[PDB]
């Protein structure tokens, strides 16, 4: 029944009539080798812990980020430009969290596959840059911000200007960019994980390289494996 | 006609496993038949580890024609796909 | 209705199906000379206060008249209505130890018709609930649901697990989650919901048959399974009545069967 | 039984609005959340006879629609006062859909429909004429958890779609014409419909379905 069924370079899934039985390969173009088990991070726990490991206040205090890890606690507190940008990211969690919490995991189900295993380069690039000695690091929110966005407009499933394509694009890669937008928090990166800014780019780098790696090869039999 | 202009590809630029099993088998067959090398040899005598050279320093003189389901194609030469 | 058990009695009660086979424990023909009174001394009284010489008996079964939480009115209403006025009843209340009710063919040898009516009144009289559904069950479903402070927690309603299958007729029925139902037979969610919702049922049903003894298999194979099972807006069998039917080539064709 | 009957005269009336309203026709907000009791009090006598005649009504499309669809004509919805339903009852409704210039028509019956009525249906050119069951119009199926949203492509969409994939007409995956959910949305003949679909490795996943 399933003999004739291949993969194309369109990304695609059509027998040997032509005929699309998919419009993407398992509903996110990826090969069924290179995903595993990961937890979404939004999506358990109540709305006081969600607030208190995302939400960010310059404002206070208290609820800013610790002196002691950051070289630029001095010009920090007060800021209008580095708060609305913590703002909008903590907006695009909370969308993230109503967007999973609603429509695609209502049972609260959190683990589940997905690729490029962000746990593992996060420790693999703490042991290989020797982020010990409580060291302060030396990354600014808006780098963080805005190469979090950059990474999340770079992982390229299909490539093209059309807008189906840009749609399509985005629908594939929703689930991944909220797993990465959880794990890649601002106050995650700068308390929990503490990375530089070395530390920082060889960690997108290698999001982006794994993310191209994970895809699914053209002219896969699908239909028999 | 059912080419496709270099500017308006819209294939992944990397080389996928079928792809490079492909021409590593032609490459090496190619050597065997004494066809001109484009690297050095330097100690190995196996036809598929002077392939395997040559695509490593992307020096293999072969273009790939991915086929649209349509009927259209797309040239990549292997000198401008990625290889892991 | 899930939080209250009362509710969900009543309404597993109103669905069961429920015929007067499914309470008439013994059936007896009678001749009866005068129609003001009756030979028998269980039912003189009765036929005293409420008032072809043939009469129609029916004995019910006290436990299961009790069990169906039905009255002698709603049976003897049905039973009137079922038939218009083309035979005549007279039906008992509680207080008569043999849970009589009578019937008379009314005047317009007739023991064959006679018969051939309590065959009919044994078969085809149907008193409430959704035709083929044998049996109900009240199942404890524990789903998790999140709470004022967001927390997801276990929470207890109640379900029912009926046998048989009529979708439309109850989920047409009041006090039932319209929006909820579902059914095990594929074929019955495309006669009635469609070919996405019937897609969604065949994963489901494979991914229970695949995941009830342990084993994973990845969602893309199912999803690729269940979208070439439907793909031309009605199910394909996997055999040679769905593969074989195909526009693809014969010599693909002619290999398989 | 009466009040029974009622209030499923009253979700069928509420589930042919909801399909009106979604097939791009204006229907009015207090219309829509119209009650029980007030349906009762407008619609059934003193008795608590139905009056079916009385339920048969107009809409029109939203300039949204007009705009984004360009086929949309007049609605007349029709409930049929008696269960069964003669060649001559369809006769006079066809005659009356002729005389009223409507581009669309939706006829409802109780129990059945006789197969002679079904014979001269496609003789109502250039207007449309779709047969529904009471019945089967008591609970609203785009409603279900298991039914996704389906929404009609116009023919810019469905251009547009088929130069992005490079496809013909048969290549795309086929909806039937009896699918509920097509009737639901009157779908015809070569129109394609989009389907957003929740997934488990992606989140969102969006799929086309072309009318057979």
């Amino acid at each position: 029944a399933l003999e004739d069924i291949m993969v194309h370079y369109d990304g695609t899934t059509r027998n040997s009539l032509g005929d699309i039985i998919q419009f993407l390969y398992g509903e996110d173009g990826l090969d069924g080798t290179q995903v595993e088990r990961q937890t979404i991070d939004t999506i358990p726990g109540s709305d006081k812990a969600f607030h208190k490991r995302y939400y960010v206040d310059l404002m206070d205090e208290k609820n800013s980020i610790k002196p002691d890890v950051i070289e630029y606690a001095a010009d920090i507190l007060g800021d209008v430009e580095l708060q609305k940008e913590l703002n909008s990211e903590y907006e695009q969690l909370v969308s993230d969290r109503k967007f999973l919490r609603e429509i695609v995991f209502v049972n609260g189900d959190h683990n589940w596959p997905l690729p490029v295993n962000l746990r593992r380069i996060i420790q693999n690039a703490q042991q290989i840059f020797h982020l010990d000695r409580a060291k302060a690091s030396d990354l600014t929110i808006p780098e963080i911000i805005h190469g979090v966005r950059d990474l999340c407009k770079k992982l390229f499933v299909l490539r093209g200007e059309n807008e189906l394509i840009k749609e399509a694009q985005q629908n594939a890669t929703s689930l991944f960019q909220c797993l990465v937008r959880a794990r890649l928090a601002t106050r995650r990166i700068l308390e929990e994980f503490r990375l530089n800014r070395d530390a920082f780019e060889w960690v997108l780098g290698t999001i982006e390289a794994q993310f191209q790696r994970s895809l699914v090869h053209p002219g896969e039999m699908v239909g028999v494996i | 006609e059912l080419a496709i202009l270099k500017e308006e590809r819209t294939t992944t630029p990397y080389l996928t496993k079928y792809e490079r099993a492909r021409i590593l088998g032609t490459r090496a067959l190619q050597i065997s038949m004494n066809a001109p090398v484009l690297v050095d040899i330097e100690g190995e005598t196996d036809p598929l580890q002077i392939a395997m050279k040559e695509l490593s320093q992307r020096k293999i003189p072969l273009v790939i024609r991915r086929y649209l389901p349509d009927g259209s194609y797309e040239d990549w030469g292997c000198d401008e796909l990625i290889v892991d | 209705i899930a939080l209250d058990i009362e509710k969900a009695k009543v309404i597993q009660s109103s669905i069961e199906y429920t015929t007067l086979k499914n309470v008439t424990s013994a059936t007896e023909i009678y001749y009866d000379p005068d129609p003001t009174s009756t030979v028998i001394e269980e039912d003189f009284d009765t036929v005293e206060a409420y008032f072809s010489p043939w009469l129609l008996r029916l004995e019910l079964d006290r436990a299961r008249m009790l069990d169906k939480q039905l009255t002698m009115n709603q049976v003897a209403d049905k039973i009137s209505e079922v038939f218009s006025d083309d035979l005549f009843v007279m039906w008992s209340e509680d207080n008569a130890d043999k849970l009589i009710i009578r019937c008379r063919v009314i005047r317009d040898e007739e023991d064959q018709m006679l018969k051939r009516i309590e065959a009919h009144m044994l078969d085809l009289i149907a008193l409430r609930g959704i035709p083929g559904i044998s049996k109900v069950y009240m199942v404890k479903h524990k789903v998790s649901v999140p709470d004022e402070s967001g927390e997801y927690k276990n929470e207890e309603l109640w379900a029912l697990e009926t046998d048989g299958i009529n979708l439309a007729e109850v989920m047409a029925v009041p006090g039932v989650d319209s929006s909820r139902t579902y059914s095990n037979s594929f074929v019955e969610i495309l006669s009635v919901l469609g070919i996405e919702a019937t897609r969604s049922s065949l994963y489901k049903e494979i991914l229970n048959v695949i995941a009830f003894d342990g084993s994973y298999v990845n969602y893309r194979h199912m999803a690729l399974l269940v979208d070439v099972m439907t793909s031309r807006g009605y199910l394909m069998a996997i055999t040679r009545h769905g593969i074989n039917r195909a526009d693809t080539g014969a010599l693909m064709r002619c290999s398989f069967e | 039984d009466n009040n029974r009957i009622i209030s499923r005269l009253w979700r069928s009336f509420r589930t042919v609005k909801e399909m009106a309203a979604d097939r791009g026709y204006f229907i009015s907000q207090e219309e829509m959340d119209q009650s029980l009791e007030e349906f009762r009090s407008k619609i059934c006598d003193s008795m608590g006879n139905p009056q079916r005649k009385l339920m048969s009504f107009l809409a029109n499309p939203t300039p949204e629609a007009l705009e984004k669809y360009s086929d949309l004509g007049t609605l007349w919805v029709e409930f049929c006062d008696e269960p069964s339903v003669g060649i001559k009852t369809m006769r006079n409704f066809c005659l009356r859909i002729q005389e009223k210039n409507f581009s669309t028509g939706i006829f409802i019956y109780q129990n059945n429909i006789t197969p002679s009525a079904n014979k001269m249906i496609p003789t109502v050119s250039p207007a449309i004429i779709e047969t529904f069951q009471e019945s089967d119009l008591v609970v609203n199926i785009t409603h279900h958890e298991l039914v996704p949203k389906h929404i009609r492509l116009s023919d810019g969409e469905k251009s547009q779609l088929l130069q992005r994939y490079k496809l013909k007409e048969s290549q795309l995956p086929r909806i039937q014409r009896e699918d509920p959910v097509a009737r639901y949305l009157g779908l015809k003949r070569g129109q394609v419909v989009k389907i957003i679909r929740r997934s488990e490795t992606s989140g969102r996943y969006a799929s086309y379905r072309i009318c057979l």
